[PDB]
């Protein structure tokens, strides 16, 4: 839904690098160079910014129910 | 629509991979048919 | 320029310290 | 002897008498419809 | 509506503020209708203007 | 005495138990309720 | 010409789902039905 804060495995905080690693796949780079440019090493850090699915671009697009 | 500048990012990396997929695997699917052919 | 248009015997010289089928990039739209 | 009124036929969603059939994607989220949503379904009650 | 003193004027809606009526306006008011020679709304049908808001205001 | 959100137009407003369901300005026959006004706390866990 | 691979296979299977899709089936018959079977049933 929304990239989560913590990787679930370590503990390490990858919630603050999603628009980074977005940047970065912008400028051409592949995905490992730029998962490795974010210094996440460990697999299990990696997946948690590989895998994830931004769904909150889509719950945004409906109107609000307030105003 | 007025989209956001995330997915406006995400569109143009979906193209760029596509492309690169498209070229990449066709060309190692390419290289591999011919190699098991002569064997 | 790129790595295609290197020299061969250049691209020769770039020795670690080729892509294979079944490894895709990721995408976000998919298709259909 | 004109239109006279026989019933009336559930109409199934996506389908060419559909009112989503039309609307492109901008229109089909004010309408709070999902556009994942492939149709294929009646609604009754 | 329309000034006492001044003439008769179209406005929209907004042009009213919700703030209260003061002392002096209300003074000004009274010395601009003794100047034309206009009375005041009487008690009764200030009574009656009460209840027609009340009853609009709550009615369903 | 109570508010009430309109579904399309998310107008505010307030019913007295005996006004027809119905959004004052747009006609919706579709509204909500408003959020309550008491403390609302989560453990954060 | 050129051999197929693989990925243009892919390619023909991505152009099907592109103009069918997965419930098209129904959405077919219900059109049939509508058009052309109401009128014929009366
Ligand atoms: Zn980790
Ligand atoms: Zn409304």
């Amino acid at each position: 839904m929304i990239i989560p804060v913590r990787c679930f495995s370590c503990g390490k905080v990858v919630g603050d690098k999603w628009d980074a690693y977005l940047r970065l796949l912008e400028e051409g780079k592949q995905e490992g160079d730029a998962l490795d440019e974010l210094k996440l090493k460990r697999y299990c850090c990696r997946r948690m910014v590989l895998t994830h699915v931004d769904l909150i671009e889509k719950f945004l697009r409906y109107n609000p129910l307030e105003k | 629509v007025v989209a956001s500048k995330a997915s406006s990012s995400m569109l143009k990396i979906d193209q760029r991979n596509k492309k690169l997929n498209n070229r990449f695997i066709r060309k190692a699917e390419m290289a591999a048919v011919e190699k098991r052919k002569l064997r | 320029l790129a790595i295609e248009n290197l020299h061969p015997d250049d691209r020769l010289l770039l020795v670690d310290p080729s892509p294979v089928f079944f490894l895709r990039r990721p995408q976000y739209v998919s298709d259909g | 002897g004109n239109k006279v009124h026989i019933g009336k036929v559930p109409i199934m969603l996506r389908s060419k008498f559909c009112s989503l059939r039309t609307l492109d994607e901008v229109d089909l989220y004010k309408m709070k419809e999902c556009p994942y949503d492939m149709g294929g379904y009646f609604v009754i009650n | 509506v329309a000034f006492p003193n001044q003439k008769e004027m179209v406005r929209p809606l907004f042009v009213f503020s919700d703030s209260s009526i003061t002392h002096p306006e209300f003074d000004l008011f009274l010395r601009e209708l003794d100047a034309e020679g206009l009375s005041v709304m009487d008690l009764r049908d200030v009574d009656y203007k009460y209840h027609q808001l009340k009853e609009m205001s709550s009615r369903s | 005495g109570v508010k009430y959100t309109c579904g399309a137009c998310a107008h505010n407003f307030s019913l007295n138990k005996s006004d027809p369901v119905r959004c004052k300005e747009c006609g919706h026959r579709v509204i909500y309720k408003a959020r309550t006004k008491r403390m609302i706390q989560f453990d954060a866990r | 010409d050129d051999t197929i691979t693989t990925e243009d296979c892919w390619t023909v299977i991505s152009a099907f789902f592109e103009e069918k899709g997965l419930v098209s089936q129904q959405l077919d018959s219900f059109d049939e039905f509508m058009e052309t079977s109401i009128q014929d049933l009366v």
